[PDB]
Order: C-alpha cells, then structure tokens, then sequence
C-alpha cells in the first residue's frame, strides 16, 4: 500500500488495535501487563515519522522472574504466538553447549543472523523478530566466579554481550527471558540496552484467585 | 571432577581426495569436451 | 594529502558528551604524530604509537568511542572481530585466522612505503581469549597458542608501522602481561562515571532533535534534572528519555484499553511535559548509587529538634566538613560518636552525612555482612575501603563496630582478625 | 669463514649489555675460529643449542633480528612457533623435518668444510611444551617435540648446526630439551644498569642530537639517573612520549582548526620540561621500592633539638661500621619509644641518607588483607631477596601490630612471631652484610615475649617537652606572625608550664586551629586539654 497522507498506525500492525487484555486468558496479573505492554509494544504502533523525529530506539529485552509454577512460561507463549512476527527461535536452558572447541559460541551466533540480514537488506520496515531464553540461570553466570572450570563459563557470555549491543547497531528483536534466581545472572546484562524491563511475578491475591478459577473452568 | 573438550584434524583423506574432485572433474572434463568436439564435426 | 584527521575537526562533533580531558591524551598521543611533515618525523626518528586500550565500568561509553573514532578518521573501513570468534575446530585454525587480519596492511607495506593509508582493527572485549597464557583453562591448550600469535605479529621480527588496534574491556587485571609492555598497547585509558557538568552535557546531546523539532514543552528545566540524577551512567539517561518518552506518548493510543483513539489532533501536538520526567525517575533506577537508599532511609523517623545541643553537634560536624573540605594537607579526618544506646547515633550520622553534598559516600552496617564467611566479610570490607580512593572528596560511615567485631561478653568471644583489618585500615 | 673480517661491535644498536655478548661469543662460536684439524686434536665438540631468556622488553629480539647480518652468517632462517602447526596429518612433523635438509645436504656435499648454517626460533615455549600435559585428544602436539628431538639428539653426526631459542618463561619449556647435547648453554638477560641505561639514551638520542633538533639544555645523566627501574623499551616510548609535547605545541589538535605555523616547524626543539611531563606520563612495571620510604617521611624534619642531632650521628656512626669491617656481616637495632613520639620517620631518614644499593621497608600496610600462610611466604621472600646484593638495609616498622597482639587474651599469632624471631638472628650468606632497623612503641610486651636477646643496641626517642621546642616546631609552621607566637608562649608559659605530648599531634593542632580561629582561644586550648 501507499497512503499519501493520514497514514496509519502500522500497515502491518503487531498488536492490531482488535486487542484487549482480556483475550489473553491469563488471569490476575493486570498492572504487569499494562507496564510491559506500555514500555515495550508502544514504541511499535505510532506512525514511523514522529518516532524517527523522535529518535528512541525499542527496547530489546525482558525478563521475568519468580517462584516456580506462577505463569511466567505461558506468557512468554501467549506473547510469541498471538502477534504479527516471524516465528520464535526457541532455546531450552542448556540447549547451546556443543562438543568441538567452537561450537557453543557459534551456535550463539547462529541466531541471529536473519535479524541482521532482513534489516540489512530492507532496514525499518523488516518485520519484528522474537527469541526466547529459556531458564536463563544455567549457563550465564557471574564472570569469574567459582565453577565451571572449563573454559566455557566466560566464552559464552562474551558472545552474548558482544551481540546484543555492538559496535554494529540492529533494532529489529525482542529477546525475552525467564527464571527463578536473578541474583546469580551477570550484572553486565541488566543495564538499559540489554534486558531493560525486569518483571517479577508474585503469588496471587485472593481476587486475582477467583480470576484464575474463572480462567480455568 | 573435571570436564573435556575435543578436536578435529582433516587428514590427507581430503587432502587427496577433495583436491583430486577438482583435477580429475575438470581432466575427465576435458577427455569429455575433445569427445564433444569430435562430434560435432561428425555431426556436421 | 590524505592527512587522516580532517583539516578541521571539532571534539564537539563527535557527540561524546563528558570526558573532555580524556580526548586530548588521546589524540596527543596517538593522532599527533601522523598530521606533519613526513621529512620532519623522519628526522625526529621515531615510530607512531600502534596500540589503545579503553577500561572502566559497564556503561560508560567505552564503545561508542571506538565506533566514532573508526567512522570519522577518513581511513580504511575498520576491520571489527567480536570477542571469541576467532577460535575454530579443525586443529591449526585458530592461530591462521588471527594472522589472516595482517595481511592486507603488510601488502600495502611493502609497496607504497610510507604512504600507506591507515589501517585499524578494532578488538571489541579482550579479555575473553587474551588471559594470562599458563593456568588449565580448556585442556587443549588453544588460548596460549593465540596470545602467542598476537604477541609475535604485534611486534614481530618485521616492521609494519602503519596499522591501529583498538581495545575495550570491563577487566583489566586479566590481559597477559607482556600484551602491555610498550610497544604493544601502550596508551591505557580509564573511563568513569561522570560528573555533573558531564551530566548536564549528556542530557543536552541526548535531547538535541526533541528540541529543535519543538516537541518538547517548554518547562522542562534541563539543569534541575541533572541536579536530580546523581549517580546516573551515560547509559541510564538515555533509558530515562526513552521512558519519557513512554509516558508521553501512551496518553493517547491507550493501548489495550482500547484501539483507534489514534488521530491526527491527538498526535499533531505530542509534548514532552515535566511531570513525563519525575514519573519516570520512577522506572529507571542506579545500579552503582545503592548505598545512599539506606542512609536516606536510616532517618525516615524524622529529626525534631527537642533541645539545642542537637543543634550544637550538628553544628560542630558541619564544621569538620567544611575543614575537611577546604584543606590540603588534611587528607584524613577520623571522629567518633559515642552514648547510651537507644540515643539516636546512626540517625544523626547520616543526617549529617547526607547535607554534605559530596560526591561520593557509602555506608559499612551489620545488614550488608549478614550470611557470609569471615573470608567473604574481609574481602567486601578491603574492597570498599579501595573503592573509597577515587573521587577527589569521600564519605565513608561505619555502624556498630562492636557488632562487627562480634562481641559477646560471656568468654568474652570476638573475632580477631577484623579487628585488626580496621585498625589498620 | 664464521665472522665477518670488517666488524667491531660498536656500530651496533645493542648496548648495555656486554658482559653478555662476549659470555656468548666466547662459548658459542669460539671453536669454529681456528683451522678444523685443531679440534678433533683436542677432543672437544661443537655446541648446538643456544637459549636467551628474560623478561618482557629486553632486547633479545633486537639480538636475534642483527646477528644474523652482523656476523656474515648465511641468513638465518626464522619461524615463529604457532606456524609449525597444521591442519593435515602429518603435515606439522614433516614441516619440522623440512627445515634441515639444505644444511644436511651440504655437509654429506662437503664435509666438514661445510658453511654454518643458523636457524632461530622465536618463542621456543608455544609448541615444545611438556609432553606429559595430559587430555586426551590429538597428538600432533607431541610428535612435534618428538620429531624435533629425534632431528636433534639422533642428528646423524650433523656438526654444522646451531638453534638459538628465545622465550620468557623456562618453566614451559619440556625439560626433556634441557639436558647436555641439547640446549646446552643457557644465558639470562636482566634489567639493565645505570650505565647501560644512559647508552641506550645515547644510542636512542643519535639521530636526534645529530640533527640539531634537541635543545642543549638537556642532560642525558640526569635522565639516567631518574630513570629507576626502566628497559629499553620503556626508554624508547619514554623518549617519543616526551617529543609529542614538543610536537603538540604548534599543531592544537581538536582546538580550533588546523594551524600549522610553518616558520615554527623549522625552529622545533625539544627541552626538559617535556621531558619531565614525560616521566609523569609512562610509569615502570617493576618497582619494588625507593617509593615507600621517601613518602613515609613526607612531613619532613625540623631538628627542633639536639636529641634528633645526636640519634642521627649515631645511625651514621652505625652505618659506617657495617660498610667499613668485614667480620661484622650483621647488626640490628631497636628503635623505641613513646606512641606517636615520630620514629618511623627518623629511621627512613637514616635509610635515605644511606646511600646504600638495596633498600626496603616492612609495613603493616602492604601486608593487610593476606592469610596467615601467605604473610609468612611474603615476609620469608622478602628476606631471602635481600640476601643477595652485597650491602644491605632493612627496616621493619611497628612490630607489634605485625604479630597481631591484642592484651584481653592476650592473643597473638605465635608462628609469625617465632619465624621473625630466628630470621632476625640468621647471618647472610657469604661475603653479604645487612643492617636492621626495627621500630616498636610496646617495649614492656617485647620484654615479656623475652625476645629482647637479638637486639645488640637500643635507642630511645623520649618526646618534648620544653616550651622552646614548640616555639621551634610553631615557628618553622609559620603559624602565625612573630607577635602572635611569642604571645602565645606566654600565655602557655602560665597556663602549664609542664609540658608532655609528641610532635604529630602538635601539628595537627595547629593545622586545626589555623582552620577555624588561629587565636589563643583555639590552639592553646587543645595543647592544654591534650597534655
Ligand atoms: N495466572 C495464571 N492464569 C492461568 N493459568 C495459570 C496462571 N499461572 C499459572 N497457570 C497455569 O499453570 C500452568 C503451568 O505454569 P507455567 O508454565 O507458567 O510454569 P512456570 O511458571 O514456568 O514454572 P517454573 O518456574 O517451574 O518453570 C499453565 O499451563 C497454566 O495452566
Ligand atoms: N558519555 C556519553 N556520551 C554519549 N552517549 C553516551 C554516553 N554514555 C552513554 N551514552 C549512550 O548510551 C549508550 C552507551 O552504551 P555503550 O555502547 O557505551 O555500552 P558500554 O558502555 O560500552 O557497555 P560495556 O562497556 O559494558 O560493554 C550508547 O547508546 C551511547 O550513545
Ligand atoms: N535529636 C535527635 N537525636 C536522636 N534521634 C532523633 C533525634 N530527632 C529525631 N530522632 C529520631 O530518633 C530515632 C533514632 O533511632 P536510632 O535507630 O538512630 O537509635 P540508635 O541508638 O542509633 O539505635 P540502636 O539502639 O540500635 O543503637 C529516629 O527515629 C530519629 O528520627
Ligand atoms: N625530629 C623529628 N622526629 C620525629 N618526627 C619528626 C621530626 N621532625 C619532623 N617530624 C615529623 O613528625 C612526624 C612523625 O610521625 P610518625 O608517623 O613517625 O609517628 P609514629 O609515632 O611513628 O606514629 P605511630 O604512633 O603510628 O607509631 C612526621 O610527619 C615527621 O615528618
Ligand atoms: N639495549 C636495549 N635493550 C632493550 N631494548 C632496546 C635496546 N635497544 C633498543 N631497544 C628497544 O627495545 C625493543 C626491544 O624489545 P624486544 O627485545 O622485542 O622485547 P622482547 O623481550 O619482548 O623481545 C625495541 O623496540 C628496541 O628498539
């Protein structure tokens, strides 16, 4: 299409305005929806002149933390499997170590590289790209820290870092993230720029209970 | 309590082979054109 | 005729706010041989430094720098290698690759002479592959090989002499030693958080466009916003206008509530206001100022003057930092405060700490040890009293010595060694 | 034939260090300078392996690059280590024996008439590693060293072949190459003196001063002598560090545009204070000391009696009796006294004025934050470091706060305590000597300990307490005008006329009182409340 003035929000809109939280079906948490959906899926629906007037590039990170068994994986999910993007390239925990001398840290570079080829090729206007961390806590530890004798616990990080904010820039990713213990991630990774919204998700107040028995049957 | 990497090393498997899939492709490939070559003066 | 630096250039246009001290050593030591004469250089018979090293804290613009530096120097396109993607399976890999960067500099070497155009690599992270060669790192022993070959064509048996590496890293301690001798990395630089000027001058690159594009309202007061953000990086302004920017701009499409609220009269007159701001000092938090959160809390109670001696110790403390803070010998001023417990010390304390207005302070209490070892308690302790030996003016403040030291009267029991690591320190 | 008959080693770059280019001459090529018959006549063979080591930035590569076209030897063949290795199989061995094949041929050619032929590795260390090292993987990093060695030991009567190796560290190196047939001879090169350090400012400032570009204010033995503890390359980047300023006077980078002043750029010249800026600017990497004692004497001394006299010319006295005999190879004193009287200053000034070659201090300072077992290793290092240069002063500071005493136990740390107690009594090895100073302000607990047996004198450094000494002391502060120092006097001649504190509280009192009120009111004051 071409609209020659009075464009929209998005030709191709990611959260396409027929939306409404109640749709999701994840019961209870309602403020930590309205926090995420506001700091990171509104920079994505205003028409593309006054954001480049405005120069704010879109955050790329989240990451959510609680207790076991609260809701976090199903709304990773629901978030990768109900909007207008390509496909999420899904990684468990321990899904990247690899035999050879290099091949964990390749395989980290692996995921990539559409994002940068399809933002190379077109620039702002290539569809979003999402990836999911999967239980983030296993392999990216503290640097320098106890453990992890091989020679592994620093490599991978390293990639990490080096490739989500580069000398090479690229914002076409989301890149969302869960687990249980965020005392033990690296705190090179959770500075504005990487991981920038940090959500934790709590036990469920009594209302938000019968929300929940509302949900399920 | 420790942990091990490995390696790979290419052996003259390749360094025969692979470079052999070069000169004997383009050699048989030249038996192949002089063989084409004869027959299309035959032809003609 | 291909002098690199650009007959006019300004560090203003770079648009690197702060650091403005650090960009003259920079550029004497390293630019300031290659823009003269080249007769005159050869008689001065001396070779341009080929080495640069960046370090500090996360945040702090330690790559922005090298980006700009790379785009702005009118040299051949920069030849960028993330940190461990120089390693390969197949045995003899490794080390060819990191002498495969060489090659095109040499092969212009050789002909042209000095003539040449620079040429810079830019290592982004040293620290992963270059450690001290000599622990057990992987059981291969892969790493050595590759300092090896970084230390042989650095310096080498041959001369280059036109070639530029660029260096970033969080750890220092760590690059094997001989990387550092002169001749290989010699200038090293250390960037840290800045000051208030350096705050204020971020904030005015950051908010450039807003402003000329007459999106921003009108009372936003830019010097009161960098008095409010104090231990702020460089890296967290620039969260803070992008949250800004969030508040302002939800007001409209309200997002989830309900869809096609978006029109033109809506958006024709977006306005970042100041009260966009102060909401959003409420998202974006200091990773490095924790401290101060707990003395501001320590007096949450609150001070009510009952009586006037209060005001007369408040009067002596001011006192003492005012003495403290216009000396020059006095580089170590000690005090205690002693009573009945139950009398309020601690409030005081950080009620007189907190007024100073000193760039750097930080709190010592039981909380922060509670759970550790006593090697882990010694190490936290030594390492905030180094810390405490950067900015020019400190404030550091102990709670509870006799609790820190663990005493109980019935042996009486207590642990020695802390004793003595704060006597002595 | 093996050196070149137009040569006399004074053209060369490499300088400083003599000693060892004629230890290297002597036993690497000196059988290869007569007529062959000789040799075998006597019975002795060639040596084959060479090895030079030290640390970082010390010249060997510098040797390594020249001998080769300093001596007319056929050009040596050079291969840094990591390139050995490959990918193939067999491809690494095979590259080692590929090296030899020219000089072997030559010798079956022409026998013992053959020329020498020299190939040098650059560092020996990255592929000759232990062949011991374990993991379970490929072997090409051991065949190598096998493949070497069997090329090297097994040579087959090849005579005509010398390897030179060069590395930073030994302890890498497989010891199976270390044994005689191979790599024999091992030279160490070391940091330079001071009168090589001001060769290599005169080879460095050759061309510079040939070409009137320095100023002639500069003084090259100056410079030598502020220059500690630096090598050559620190020398170097010391020497383009210092021309930058000069270069960076006409040319104002960054401010402004560029304005070259093409008149000034004939008349560039370099002077001492940019020399100066330039020593402040590069920093050494070694140290060790020559630092610690001039700061621990910073507020300097005001000889504000003849007690300070008189302990001075006894530390003279002392220190010219271990330099002159030469059956006393070890003294220690005790320096004593009341707390805060100010006696680690006069024992570094002792040390200062000295004037020996080797001096350090013992502090709490540098030990603080270490385990028990490495404050024990540190001290024992310490020691046996100055066991070795032929004059020596040590100096430990506040004894008691090393061994830990506090009175309530009384608890204290027992194994340092015994270990200092027999190194204190420990005569250095032969033809050494060393002079102890410690210092303590807990005699009474010293003599409870019972170790007062290994001091051979005592000195006691009692504190002032004349009004006139402080009136030396206030007068030598500057503190206030002449009427308000001899009013003061007065008033505290009245006031108290007894009189006991020390000298840093003192200064502190005044630096006090001169911040807020530096009338009577404040000053005299605390000097009462203080006594
Ligand atoms: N808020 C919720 N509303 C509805 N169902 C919920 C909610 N929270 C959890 N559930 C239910 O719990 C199930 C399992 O939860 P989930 O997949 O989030 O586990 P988890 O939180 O990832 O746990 P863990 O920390 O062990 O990985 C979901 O399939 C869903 O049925
Ligand atoms: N002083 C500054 N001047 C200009 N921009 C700055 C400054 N400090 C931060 N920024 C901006 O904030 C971001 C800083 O991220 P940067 O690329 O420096 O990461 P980093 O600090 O190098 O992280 P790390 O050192 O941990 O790798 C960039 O977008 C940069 O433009
Ligand atoms: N002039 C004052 N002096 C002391 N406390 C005051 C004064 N004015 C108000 N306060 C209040 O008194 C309380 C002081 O309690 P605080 O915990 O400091 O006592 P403390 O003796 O330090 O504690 P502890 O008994 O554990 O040693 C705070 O609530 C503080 O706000
Ligand atoms: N004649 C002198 N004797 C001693 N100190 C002097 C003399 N003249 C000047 N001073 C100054 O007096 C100070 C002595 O302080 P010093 O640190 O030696 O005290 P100290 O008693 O060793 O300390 P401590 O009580 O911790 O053992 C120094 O600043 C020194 O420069
Ligand atoms: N006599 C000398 N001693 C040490 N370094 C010197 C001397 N003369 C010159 N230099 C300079 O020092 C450097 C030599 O260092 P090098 O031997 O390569 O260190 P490494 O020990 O790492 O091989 C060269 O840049 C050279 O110009």
């Amino acid at each position: 299409l071409k609209s020659s003035n009075s464009l929209r929000p998005r030709s191709n809109a990611v959260i396409r305005p027929d939306f409404k939280f109640e749709d999701l079906g994840v019961g209870g948490l309602d403020k930590e929806f309205t926090k995420i959906f506001r700091r990171a899926f509104a920079s994505r629906i205003f028409p593309p002149s006054v954001i480049e007037k405005l120069g704010i590039s879109h955050v790329k990170g989240l990451l959510l933390y609680g207790p076991p068994g609260t809701g976090k994986t199903l709304i990773a999910r629901k978030i990768g499997t109900m909007l207008n993007a390509k496909e999420p390239k899904i990684v468990n925990g321990p899904e990247i170590l690899s035999k050879y001398v290099g091949s964990s840290e390749e395989n980290i570079r692996n995921l990539f590289k559409d994002a940068e080829a399809e933002y190379r090729a077109k620039g702002e206007e290539s569809s979003l790209h999402i990836i999911i961390f999967d239980e983030l806590d296993s392999v990216f530890k503290q640097r320098g820290s106890r453990g992890d004798g091989t020679g592994v616990g620093d490599n991978v990080v390293n990639q990490l870092l080096a490739k989500m904010d580069g000398v090479d820039q690229l914002n076409n990713i989301l890149v969302i993230g869960m687990t249980n213990r965020k005392d033990l991630i690296d705190s090179a990774l959770l500075r504005p720029g990487r991981f920038e919204v940090q959500v934790e998700i709590h036990l469920p107040d009594e209302k938000g209970r019968l929300q929940i028995f509302d949900i399920q049957t | 309590g420790q942990q091990i990497f490995s390696q790979a090393l290419l052996n003259a498997n390749r360094r025969g082979e692979a470079k052999t899939a070069l000169a004997e492709v383009q050699a048989r490939h030249q038996e192949l054109l002089k063989l084409e070559k004869s027959m299309a003066e035959l032809t003609q | 005729s291909n002098a690199v630096i650009r007959p006019d250039f300004k560090f203003e246009d770079l648009g690197v706010g702060g650091l403005d001290k650090e960009f003259t050593k920079i550029f004497r030591r390293a630019f300031a041989s290659r823009i003269f004469p080249p007769s005159v250089i050869e008689k001065l018979g001396i070779s341009h430094v080929k080495g640069l090293l960046l370090y500090g804290p996360p945040g702090t613009g330690k790559t922005l720098i090298a980006r700009k530096i790379g785009t702005m120097l009118n040299a051949k396109e920069p030849k960028i290698v993330n940190g461990p993607e120089i390693l390969s399976k197949y045995v003899g890999s490794s080390e060819e690759n990191i002498r495969n960067l060489f090659k095109d500099a040499e092969a212009e070497y050789r002909a042209k002479g000095e003539e040449s155009s620079l040429h810079i690599i830019i290592f982004d992270e040293l620290d992963s592959v270059f450690k001290q060669r000599g622990s057990r790192g992987d059981g291969t022993g892969v790493g050595d090989n590759v300092v090896n070959q970084l230390l042989a064509k650095m310096d080498g048996v041959d001369q280059l002499n036109n070639i530029l590496v660029i260096g970033m890293t969080n750890r220092k301690d760590l690059i094997d030693s001989a990387l550092l001798r002169p001749g290989r990395f010699e200038v090293q630089v250390e960037i840290h958080l800045p000051d208030e000027k350096g705050r204020l001058q971020i904030f005015d690159i950051q908010t450039k466009k807003m402003r000329e594009n007459n999106m921003m309202s009108d009372d936003v007061n830019l010097a009161e916003l960098a008095a409010l953000t104090k231990n702020f990086s460089g890296a967290e302004i620039e969260g803070l206008v992008k949250s800004a920017s969030s508040f302002a701009i939800n007001k409209t499409v309200n997002i989830g509530k309900g869809a096609t609220k978006l029109n033109t009269k809506d958006i024709a007159k977006l306005k970042v206001t100041r009260e966009d701001f102060l909401n959003a000092l409420n998202d974006v938090t200091p990773a490095f100022g924790i401290s101060e959160e707990d003395l501001k809390t320590c007096v949450e109670g609150g001070m009510m003057l009952y009586s006037e001696r209060v005001n007369s110790i408040l009067k002596n403390g001011a006192r003492y930092v005012r003495q403290v803070r216009e000396s020059d010998k006095s580089r170590l001023v000690s005090l205690l405060i002693h009573g009945p417990a139950g009398s309020g010390k601690t409030a005081l304390a950080a009620e007189i700490a907190l007024k100073s207005g000193f760039p750097f302070i930080r709190l010592i209490s039981p909380n922060e040890l509670s759970g550790m070892s006593e090697s882990a308690k010694i190490a936290y302790i030594d390492n905030t009293f180094r810390d405490a030996y950067k900015s020019p003016l400190n404030i550091l403040v102990i709670d509870s010595l006799e609790t820190l030291v663990d005493w109980v009267p019935i042996g009486p029991r207590f642990s020695n060694n802390i004793l003595q690591m704060l006597k002595v320190a | 034939a093996v050196i070149r008959p137009d040569f006399k080693f004074e053209d060369l770059g490499v300088g400083g260090l003599d000693k060892e280019f004629t230890k290297i001459f002597r036993r690497a090529f000196a059988s290869r300078i007569f007529p062959p018959s000789v040799i075998e006549k006597l019975g002795i063979s060639h040596v084959k392996g060479l090895l030079l080591y030290g640390p970082p930035g010390t010249g060997k590569t510098l040797i390594a690059r020249k001998i080769g076209t300093m001596l007319n030897a056929k050009e040596p063949k050079i291969v840094n280590g990591p390139e050995i290795l490959s990918k193939y199989v067999g491809s690494s061995e095979e590259n080692i024996r590929n090296l030899f094949k020219d000089a072997e041929a030559e010798y079956r050619a022409k026998g013992e008439e053959s020329s020498l032929h020299i190939i040098i590795f650059d560092e020996l260390d990255s592929v000759f590693k232990q062949r011991g090292s374990r993991g379970d993987g490929t072997g090409v990093g051991d065949n190598v060293v096998n493949q070497l060695l069997a090329k090297m030991d097994g040579v087959d009567q090849l005579n005509n072949i010398l390897v030179i190796g060069m590395t930073n560290r030994k302890d890498l190196i497989d010891s199976a190459l270390l044994r005689p047939g191979r790599f024999e001879v091992q030279v160490e090169i070391h940091l330079p003196d001071e009168k090589g350090r001001l060769q290599i400012f005169d080879i460095q400032t050759k061309k510079m001063r040939e070409n009137n570009m320095m100023s002639d204010d500069v003084n090259l033995a100056e410079l030598a002598a502020l220059t500690k503890n630096f090598s050559g390359a620190e020398i170097e980047g010391l020497v383009k560090s210092a021309s930058s300023f000069a270069i960076n006077k006409t040319v104002n980078i960054g401010k402004g545009a560029t304005k070259l002043n093409t008149k000034d750029i004939a008349k560039l010249k370099v002077t001492r204070e940019d020399f100066l800026n330039a020593l402040n600017d590069v920093t050494p990497a070694f140290g060790i000391s020559e630092e610690d004692l001039k700061t621990c004497v910073e507020g300097g001394m005001m000889l504000y009696s003849e007690r300070v006299n008189s302990i001075l010319k006894n530390g003279a006295r002392y220190v010219r009796q271990v330099r002159e005999s030469d059956k006393s190879r070890l003294v220690s004193l005790l320096i004593h006294g009341p707390a805060g009287s100010g006696k680690t200053a006069l024992a570094a000034e002792i040390a200062l004025k000295s004037g020996f070659p080797f001096i350090r201090l013992i502090s709490p300072n540098e030990l603080s934050g270490m385990s028990e077992s490495a404050k024990i290793a540190y001290i024992d290092n310490t020691f046996r470091d100055a066991y070795k240069s032929p004059l020596n002063i040590l100096v430990i500071d506040s004894l008691e706060t090393l061994v830990d005493w506090v009175p309530i136990g009384p608890r204290f740390s027992n194994n340092i305590l015994q270990m200092l107690k027999v190194a204190l009594k420990r005569k250095p090895p032969q033809d050494r000597r060393l002079l102890i100073m410690t210092t303590t302000s807990a005699y009474s607990v010293l003599q409870q300990m019972d170790i007062l047996s290994c001091f051979d004198n005592e000195i006691a450094v009692p504190n002032m307490t004349n009004l006139d000494e402080l009136n030396n002391v206030m007068i030598e502060s500057n503190f206030l005008d002449d009427a308000g120092r001899v009013k003061v006097i007065n008033e505290l001649s009245r006031s108290c006329p007894n009189f006991n504190v020390g000298i840093k509280k003192t200064l502190t009192n005044i630096e006090t009182a001169r911040h807020d009120e530096d009338p009577v009111n404040e000053l005299v004051e605390l000097m009462t409340q203080s006594a």
